[PDB]
């Protein structure tokens, strides 16, 4: 009525799908899976944007429920504000891959 | 509906081997009994020579260009009738 | 929208080039086409 | 039987640069150029056949 | 290197491009085509032959400029060129399958050059009404071939839209809602849902076409039980949809070259074009029999028909209004895109309201089949999808190629063309209450000045053809590097420059959700 | 690098060698059709072949052997296989409308009747109905097959998907014989060409689903799929349900309804 | 008499545009009837009417085209 | 890896005008052409 | 028949052809208004330098240009529906004609009392009389009684065609194997023309339809020497 023999995801999954697989364990998120929970926004809590260059284009969504995105590349040193709603946005560069 | 069995509290795979063996294939045999006793060829009808049937508006692109794909010399009867 | 200028500037008599080659590629096959078109119709 | 995946994994994941489709080896070459010529050959074929078709056989 | 990157591609940027290059042949070849029916028409008598070769000339025409110049152009063209970068997505769903869905449009359009080279040609009609385009009105290979091109043609865009619907769905950023993403991209999903579900029933319809000439079936010969008429509603059940498809996208377009060059960081009412769009996309499925109105058909059926066409004015008259809204308060950047953009505004209500004329089956008797229905959808087709396409090729010109066009060579042209194709359409509309038919090599001779006038427009509209080809020339030719563009906060495909990478979007967006 | 979960597949030969087999088929027809031969169609017919083992065989080898298949790669199959189904349906829908507009309204040459003067209908109760018992049995099998599978049960999974092929050849084999049996053809007017036209595709959609039961049995045997990660299977029991609803309304419209 | 008939009159169960039935059900009718009264030693004058009505909408092929059938053995309807 | 940038993310050469001006009137010059040459062949067939 | 710069339709020459001349007229005026109204509207927006680019609110002004368009589609809905039901209404005709579209010409049947029927085949150019239309004229025309409600059945013999006389508002599809009904009921007497509306093949442009209208008593002697 029962058995065996038919293989895991963490026993055979490889690459790239093993990656997120092992990384979502951990509780991470090197591959952009979730959307960022966003922090007060202000010059001194600003928005931690993860990169592994020295930018990355930022989307941002001012107000909730706005059909307007406001696209700006984020650019590594001193922390940006969103050119429509002032929010700041900080880059925090590279790693993911050890 | 309901059926008229009832399980329910958990649908897994010993439940659905159950409705293979227990239900489905003894189906299939029932039908595969009745259809193998319900066969025996039936005397072909008469021919009758009716226009809106063995249409021809071009001949078939195999054999002599006048038989069906899965003609059956003993019930399909060419646009001239049934064949020797 | 702003550019950098012309990298392999095209002068008016350039221009005037393209633009006569381009029309004469269009013109030219269906003119002879439609030249000969009635020593097309019977022959 | 018994479980091979991971040899093929291996095979498959070797760093070679080569496309996937070719990857599987020497055959996956064989296989391609049959396929390729076919369908470049019969494409010619079917030219062709175009070519004589638009022409009345009166 | 050549063959991986053109012949092997899994990038939706290269599959756009060679996209944009076969509709824009494609558009030679359907201008060609339109040549020869106005100098056909251009004066009394007869030119070419009879009404085969003629009609042969009308039918490849339709097809080409719809299947060939207009699907490929917008849908494919446009739609895989920006649809990912509008989303930030590194690429479509389905790369290889959209590899797909552009080769199979050379062997289908080789199939429609056979069909016209073979015997005496297909000379039915774009719709290809049996028993016309039947094995013994039509026998030979000519219509057999064209069924088949367009089966090509059909898979090609049911595999689009596969791809598109997923792309959309699936890949954009992960707080990006539906309702976040731009209009075009939008406009370039509804059409595929309305693919998806039309194409198929063409699809069924012109196979039954097929075994009707050559596996002996009876689905439209009488002789058997069949039914002529049944292919007229299989045909327009898709028909239908196909206008809305060829237009949405433009639509769609149109929404973001208006507000850019208004000045604006959005368009107008958004929820509200999406209602639209959706709503005409809807309707579009539910009002095909309005091309069926002289077959003979209930009384009822005929109002019910009326009723439900008129109505699609309603949303499409939202999203009209909106675009009047849009450049409401702008900062007007006189533009050559927005030139088009304009001209489109005006052209395509024209074109529609007479679409709403014809709506009425009453007068639809004494219209239908005549040239007031040519006057109608030539309007929106050759001056509203075509003024879309050439609107949004002028925009995205210096995005996708890095160089930037002469706007004063595209304003003229823009004027060339204006006239042109008033000039050639709007009489139409007179040769058609006076009754013209449709599908004639000649015509009466009470018919002969706006004939004769109609014709010059076209040439007109040549002149422009051959200008606009010039004019790509020397905006290669010349090399003017792009350095700067105004609006990149609110046009997110523009944001890479000009030309992005290869590969864009390696590292995707970052998006709070808040 | 990437640090999106999406798959950048590798430039690939089959989008164009498919296309060109569809050329080469198209082609090959007419040429069957008219000038009697089927030198292209066969050519075109091998080359599709070779194009979708090769195709697929690549997507095996991105996805069991490379990783390259993340629970969002997978999101977006899923969705691919849906609107295919869909447009599957579509197509379906335009052969029901054609035989329900022509039995609806029979025309006078059929002698104003349906099923038409002259035409003998097979009986529903008879192989139909064993047809009928069969799909839905091999719907129950498969249920099984998945479960076995996500139970991890290998023996099960192999043994209910070897029935649900076993049962869906058996319906080819059925309606192969029914096909010959049958009194009329596709050529007997509008009923013989609704006919066989709409049970012709729907027994060519059998052979396809069970074709790719096949497929799914192989890779099971060389133990492709996870107890979690199986979507070549998942689409292949998709298209059999597909399959299966199809074959209900041909039976309760055709053979049911339409005697 | 009750005749004097000028052509076919409106049919209230055939209203619409399509009037291939009217036709055709009128042809029937009138075979049907000359039928059953050259059985039972009657009358075929009495299915006059239907002759009329279907002469006046029959196009002359169909109803060459169906005479021939009928002596053929091929008329698909039932008289 | 491929050439990025104005003038390689394209299959035609735009290195030399004249060189492309030749290219684009062969490629759109066909495409016009086209229907002329077929009309013409239909005529010459019958 | 269309005369040189025709702009609208050929004159009425039945009443519901008239009811169409009225009820285009009232649809052309709100197409010429609405057309009109975008294309001012569009150079007003364009014509200030006044700026207004900040988020404009749309649930209000969406309300007028929903329920407006919807009260116009309504005033073209009811006189158009008006006219429909108007041409399916019940008349009962004193005669009734049949014609068949054959490839290329027409054959008409009178069937009603005796067997008659003829076809009807375009004049060459080249055989034309002088002050003859080129294209337009039949050898044998279809006479017809004037003043009076005639049932039209049509028909074909082979592939589609469509019988159109424009002068009367009339076109109905001629469909193998289908009998289509149309009402004819000319107000005065003359020559009516009409072409094929329907692709058919090499010579769709030149099968034309000439109603000839006449007196009842003409009408009669005509069908007599007709037999
Ligand atoms: C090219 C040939 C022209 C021939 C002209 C007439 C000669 C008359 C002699 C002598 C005139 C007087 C004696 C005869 C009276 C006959 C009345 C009749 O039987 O009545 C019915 C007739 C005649 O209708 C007329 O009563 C003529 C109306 C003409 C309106 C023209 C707008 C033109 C704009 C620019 C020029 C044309 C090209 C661009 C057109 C662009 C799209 C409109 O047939 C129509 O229905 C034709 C139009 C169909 C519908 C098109 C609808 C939307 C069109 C334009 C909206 C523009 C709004 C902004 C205002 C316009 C902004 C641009
Ligand atoms: C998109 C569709 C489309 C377009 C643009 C056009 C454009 C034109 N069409 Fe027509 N036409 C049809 C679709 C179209 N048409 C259809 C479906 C029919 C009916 C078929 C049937 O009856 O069966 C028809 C019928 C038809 C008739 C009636 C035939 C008859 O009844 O006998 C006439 C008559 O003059 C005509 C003329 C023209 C002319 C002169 C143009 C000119 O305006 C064209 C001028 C040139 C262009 C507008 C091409 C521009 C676009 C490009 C070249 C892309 C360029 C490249 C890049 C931007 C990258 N067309
Ligand atoms: C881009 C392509 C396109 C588009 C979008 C449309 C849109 C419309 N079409 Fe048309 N149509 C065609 C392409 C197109 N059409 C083609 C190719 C044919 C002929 C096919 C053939 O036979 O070969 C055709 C044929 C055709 C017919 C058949 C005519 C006949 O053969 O007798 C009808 C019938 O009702 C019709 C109706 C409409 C209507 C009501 C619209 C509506 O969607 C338009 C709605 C738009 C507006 C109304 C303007 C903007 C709105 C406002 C400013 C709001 C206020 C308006 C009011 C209150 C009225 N079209
Ligand atoms: C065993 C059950 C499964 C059925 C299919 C198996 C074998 C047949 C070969 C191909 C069938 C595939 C699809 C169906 C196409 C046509 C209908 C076929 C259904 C069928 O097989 O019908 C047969 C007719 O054969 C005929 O003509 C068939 C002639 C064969 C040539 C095929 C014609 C090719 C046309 C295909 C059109 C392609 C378009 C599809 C495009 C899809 C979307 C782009 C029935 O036989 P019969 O003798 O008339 O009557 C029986 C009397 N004893
Ligand atoms: C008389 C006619 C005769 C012909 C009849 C012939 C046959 C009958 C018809 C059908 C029977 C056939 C097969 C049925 C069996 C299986 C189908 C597979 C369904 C399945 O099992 O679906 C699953 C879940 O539901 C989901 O997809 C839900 C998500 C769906 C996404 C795809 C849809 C997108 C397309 C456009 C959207 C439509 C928008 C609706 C609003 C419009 C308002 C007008 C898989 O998950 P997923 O995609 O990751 O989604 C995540 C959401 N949970
Ligand atoms: C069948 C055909 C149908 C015909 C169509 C008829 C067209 C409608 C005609 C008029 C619409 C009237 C809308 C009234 C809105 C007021 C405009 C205004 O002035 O716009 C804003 C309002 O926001 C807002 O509604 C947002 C801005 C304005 C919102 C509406 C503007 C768009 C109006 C349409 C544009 C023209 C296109 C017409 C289409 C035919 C200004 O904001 P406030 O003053 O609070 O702040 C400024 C600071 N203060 C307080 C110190 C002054
Ligand atoms: C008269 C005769 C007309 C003949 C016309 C024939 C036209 C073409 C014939 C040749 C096509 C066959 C070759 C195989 C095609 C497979 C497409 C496929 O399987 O595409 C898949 C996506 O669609 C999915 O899933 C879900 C959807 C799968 C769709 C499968 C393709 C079916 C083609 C439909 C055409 C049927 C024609 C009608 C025949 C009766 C995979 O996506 P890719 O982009 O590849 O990769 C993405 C990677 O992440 C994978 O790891
Ligand atoms: C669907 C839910 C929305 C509900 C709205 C209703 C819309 C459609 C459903 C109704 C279908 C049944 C109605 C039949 C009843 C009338 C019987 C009849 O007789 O209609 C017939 C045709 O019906 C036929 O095939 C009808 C054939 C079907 C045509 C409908 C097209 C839509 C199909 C696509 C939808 C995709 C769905 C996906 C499936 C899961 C013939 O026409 P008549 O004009 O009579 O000719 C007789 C003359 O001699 C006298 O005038
Ligand atoms: C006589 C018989 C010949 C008749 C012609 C048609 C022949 C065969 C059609 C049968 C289809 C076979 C399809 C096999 C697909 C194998 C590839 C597959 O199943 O690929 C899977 C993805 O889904 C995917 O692309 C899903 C791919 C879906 C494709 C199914 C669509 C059917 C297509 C029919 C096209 C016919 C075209 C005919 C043209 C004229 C791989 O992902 P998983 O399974 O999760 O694996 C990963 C795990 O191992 C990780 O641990
Ligand atoms: C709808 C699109 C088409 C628009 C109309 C075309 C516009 C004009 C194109 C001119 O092209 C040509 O002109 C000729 C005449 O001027 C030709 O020469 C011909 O005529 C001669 C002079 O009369 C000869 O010298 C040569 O033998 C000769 O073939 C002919 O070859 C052709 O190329
Ligand atoms: C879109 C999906 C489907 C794509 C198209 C479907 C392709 C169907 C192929 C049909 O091909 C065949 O054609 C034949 C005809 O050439 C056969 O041979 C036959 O035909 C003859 C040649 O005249 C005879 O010699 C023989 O008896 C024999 O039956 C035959 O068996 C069969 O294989
Ligand atoms: C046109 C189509 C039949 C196509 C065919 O003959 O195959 C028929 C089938 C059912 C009909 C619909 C339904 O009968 C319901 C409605 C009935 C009303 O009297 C007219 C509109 C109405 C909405 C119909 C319009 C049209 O005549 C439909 C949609
Ligand atoms: C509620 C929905 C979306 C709003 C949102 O969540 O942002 C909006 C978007 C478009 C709106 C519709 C469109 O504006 C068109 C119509 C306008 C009329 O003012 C009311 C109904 C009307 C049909 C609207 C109803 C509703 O307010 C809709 C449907
Ligand atoms: N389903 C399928 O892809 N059908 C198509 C038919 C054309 C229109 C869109 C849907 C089946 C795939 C395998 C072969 C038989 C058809
Ligand atoms: Cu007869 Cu057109
Ligand atoms: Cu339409
Ligand atoms: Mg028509
Ligand atoms: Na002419
Ligand atoms: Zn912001």
């Amino acid at each position: 009525a029962s058995g065996g023999g038919v293989p895991t995801d963490e026993e055979q999954a490889t690459g790239l799908e093993r990656e997120v697989m092992l990384a979502a364990r951990k509780g991470q998120d090197p591959y952009n899976i979730l959307a960022p929970k966003a922090t007060s926004g202000t010059k001194e809590d600003p928005n931690l944007v993860p990169s592994i260059t020295n930018k990355r284009i930022v989307g941002c969504i001012c107000e909730e429920d706005n059909s307007t995105v406001i696209w700006f590349w984020l650019h590594k040193g001193e922390a940006q504000r969103c050119p429509s709603c002032g929010t700041h946005y900080k880059l925090v560069p590279h790693q993911l891959a050890h | 509906a309901s059926a008229a069995k009832g399980d329910h509290g958990g649908t897994g795979a010993r439940t659905w081997r159950f409705l293979t063996f227990g239900l489905a294939l003894p189906s299939v045999a029932l039908c595969t009994l009745n259809s193998w006793l319900h066969s025996g060829h039936r005397e072909r009808p008469a021919f009758i020579p009716y226009h809106h049937l063995r249409i021809r508006t071009k001949p078939f692109s195999w054999g002599d260009g006048n038989h069906t794909f899965f003609h059956n010399p003993r019930v399909n009867p060419l646009p001239t009738g049934y064949e020797k | 929208i702003t550019a950098k200028p012309a990298k392999t500037p095209t002068s008016p008599k350039e221009q005037a080039i393209g633009l006569s080659v381009t029309f004469l590629s269009f013109l030219l096959p269906a003119g002879w086409v439609l030249y000969h078109l009635d020593n097309y119709k019977k022959s | 039987f018994e479980n091979r995946v991971a040899e093929k994994q291996k095979l498959f994941q070797e760093d070679n640069g080569l496309p996937v489709h070719l990857k599987g080896g020497a055959t996956d070459n064989i296989l391609y150029r049959v396929t390729m010529t076919l369908c470049l050959g019969g494409t010619l074929y079917s030219l062709y056949c175009l070519g004589w078709a638009s022409f009345p056989h009166k | 290197m050549f063959i991986n990157r053109w012949l092997f591609s899994t990038n939706h940027k290269d599959i756009g491009t060679l996209y944009l290059l076969f509709g824009a042949w494609a558009g030679m070849v359907g201008t060609a085509l339109s040549l020869l029916i106005r100098a056909e028409l251009g004066q009394p008598g007869t030119l070419l032959g009879d009404d085969q070769i003629y009609n042969v000339v009308v039918t490849a025409h339709a097809f080409v400029m719809i299947f060939f110049m207009v699907m490929p152009i917008m849908i494919g063209g446009f739609g895989n060129w920006l649809v990912p970068l509008m989303i930030g997505a590194p690429d479509m769903a389905f790369p290889r399958m959209n590899n797909m869905s552009f080769w199979l449009l050379p062997p289908s359009f080789l199939l429609l050059l056979a069909s016209s080279m073979v015997e005496a040609g297909a000379g039915t009609g774009w719709t290809v009404y049996p028993p016309l385009a039947g094995n013994l009105a039509h026998a030979g290979a000519s219509v057999d071939l064209t069924i088949f091109s367009l089966h090509l043609a059909g898979v090609s865009s049911i595999l689009g839209a596969i791809n598109f619907i997923t792309t959309i769905i699936n890949m954009k950023p992960p707080a990006m809602s539906q309702y976040q993403t731009p209009l075009f991209v939008w406009s370039v999903m509804i059409t595929a849902v309305l693919l998806l579900l039309s194409l198929p029933v063409l699809a069924a319809g012109i196979t039954m076409l097929l075994t009707d000439r050559n596996l002996n079936t009876t689905f439209f010969d009488p002789a058997g039980g069949g039914d002529p008429i049944l292919y007229q509603h299989l045909f327009w059940f898709f028909g239908h949809p196909e206008v809305y498809i060829l237009i949405l996208p433009g639509f769609g377009m149109i929404s973001h070259i208006v507000t850019y060059y208004s000045g604006k960081k959005e368009p107008f009412g958004y929820m509200g074009m999406v209602w639209a769009m959706m709503s005409i996309g809807f309707l579009g499925f539910i009002v095909w029999a309005h091309h069926m109105f002289t077959v003979g058909m209930d009384v009822d059926t005929r109002a019910y028909f009326t009723s439900a066409t008129m109505i699609i004015a309603i949303p499409t008259g939202v999203k009209v209004f909106s675009w009047l809204a849009t450049l409401h308060g702008g900062n007007i950047k006189w533009s050559p895109a927005m030139m088009w953009a304009l001209g489109f505004i005006f052209l395509f209500t024209v074109g529609g309201l007479t679409g709403i004329v014809l709506a009425n089956s009453s007068l639809d008797i004494v219209l239908h089949d005549t040239y007031y229905v040519v006057a109608h959808f030539h309007y929106v087709l050759s001056m509203g999808a075509v003024f879309a396409i050439m609107g949004g090729f002028v925009h995205w010109f210096p995005l996708f190629s890095g160089y930037t066009l002469n706007d004063t060579w595209a304003k003229i042209h823009f004027a060339i063309m204006f006239v042109g194709v008033n000039m050639t359409f709007f009489p139409q509309h007179f040769l058609g209450l006076s009754g013209m038919p449709r599908r004639y090599s000649d015509y009466p001779d009470a018919y002969t000045m706006w004939n004769t006038i109609s014709s010059m427009g076209s040439f007109i509209s040549l002149t422009a053809v051959m200008l606009m080809v010039f004019i790509i020339w020397e905006a290669f030719a010349s090399k003017r590097e792009v350095l700067t563009v105004d609006l990149t906060t609110t046009n997110l495909e523009w944001l890479n420059g000009c030309p992005p990478p290869y590969h864009t979007f390696e590292e995707p967006t970052y998006v709070n959700l808040k | 690098h990437q640090t999106h979960a999406y798959h950048m597949v590798n430039p690939s030969p089959w989008p164009l060698t498919g296309a060109l087999s569809a050329l080469l088929m198209t082609s090959g027809l007419t040429m069957w059709f008219h000038f009697n031969s089927m030198t292209l169609l066969m050519i075109g017919l091998t080359t599709n072949m070779l194009t979708m083992y090769q195709w697929w065989r690549d997507v095996i080898r991105e996805s069991t052997f490379q990783g390259h298949h993340t629970p969002a790669v997978q999101k977006g199959l899923r969705y691919g296989m849906i609107l295919f189904i869909i447009s599957e349906v579509l197509f379906f829908t335009g052969f029901f409308w054609a035989f329900y507009h022509s039995s609806l309204a029979p025309t006078p040459e059929l002698g104003g009747c349906w099923p038409p003067t002259g035409i003998h209908p097979l009986n529903p109760l008879e192989v139909p109905l064993l047809n009928t018992s069969v799909l839905l049995a091999s719907g129950v099998s498969i249920t099984w097959a998945h479960h076995s599978l996500m139970e991890g049960d290998r023996k099960h999974m192999l043994q209910a998907l070897f029935i649900t092929i076993t049962l869906g050849v058996y319906f080819t084999l059925l309606q192969a014989s029914e096909y010959y049996e049958a009194p009329f053809t596709i050529s007997d007017g509008v009923y013989g060409s609704t006919f066989f036209v709409a049970t012709g595709f729907h027994g060519l959609h059998v052979i396809i689903g069970s074709t790719f039961l096949i497929v799914c049995f192989f890779r099971q045997l060389k133990f492709h799929f996870t107890s979690n990660h199986h979507f070549g299977f998942e689409a292949a029991a998709w298209y059999w349900h597909f399959v299966d609803v199809v074959w209900l309304f041909l039976y309760v419209s055709i053979y049911w309804w339409g005697s | 008499k009750i005749k004097n008939y000028q052509t076919a009159p409106f049919d209230s169960r055939f209203p619409n545009q399509n009037q291939t039935r009217n036709c055709w059900q009128n042809y029937l009718d009138f075979h049907r009837c000359e039928k059953a009264m050259t059985a039972k030693g009657g009358d075929v004058s009495v299915c006059e009417w239907y002759r009329r009505v279907y002469k006046s909408l029959c196009p002359i092929s169909w109803v060459s085209t169906w005479d021939d059938r009928r002596a053929e053995g091929t008329f698909p309807g039932k008289i | 890896h491929y050439e990025e940038g104005p003038g390689k993310n394209i299959p035609f050469s735009v290195e030399n005008k004249w060189r492309l001006l030749a290219m684009m009137t062969l490629f759109f010059g066909s495409g016009f052409a086209a229907p002329f040459f077929i009309v013409r062949h239909q005529l010459l067939k019958k | 028949m269309a005369y040189p710069m025709q702009l609208g339709f050929q004159d009425a020459t039945s009443p519901i052809m008239e009811e169409l001349l009225h009820f285009h007229d009232h649809t052309l005026m709100i197409v010429f208004l609405i057309s009109s109204l975008v294309l001012y509207i569009i150079s007003l927006m364009l014509t200030t330098k006044l700026t207004h680019t900040s988020t404009m609110d749309a649930q209000e002004v969406e309300t007028i240009w929903t329920i407006l368009p919807a009260i116009i589609l309504i005033l073209i809905a009811l006189p158009s529906l008006r006219i429909l039901y108007m041409m399916d209404e019940i008349n009962n005709p004193s005669l009734t004609v049949k014609t068949m579209g054959h490839q290329w010409y027409w054959s008409y049947e009178y069937t009603d009392y005796e067997d008659l029927s003829f076809d009807s085949y375009m004049i060459p150019t080249s055989e034309l009389k002088p002050g003859e239309l080129r294209l337009l004229e039949v050898d044998n025309r279809v006479v017809l009684p004037m003043e009076m409600t005639i049932r039209m059945l049509v028909s074909s013999e082979d592939v589609l065609h469509s019988w159109a006389v424009p002068s009367l508002g009339l076109k109905t599809d001629a469909i193998p194997g289908r009998l289509n009904q149309t009402t004819l009921m000319s107000s005065r007497p003359g020559l009516y023309y009409g072409q094929c509306s329907e692709i058919c093949g090499s010579n769709h442009s030149f099968m034309p339809i000439v109603l000839e209208l006449v007196p009842l008593k003409y009408f009669e002697k005509w069908s007599a020497s007709m037999l």
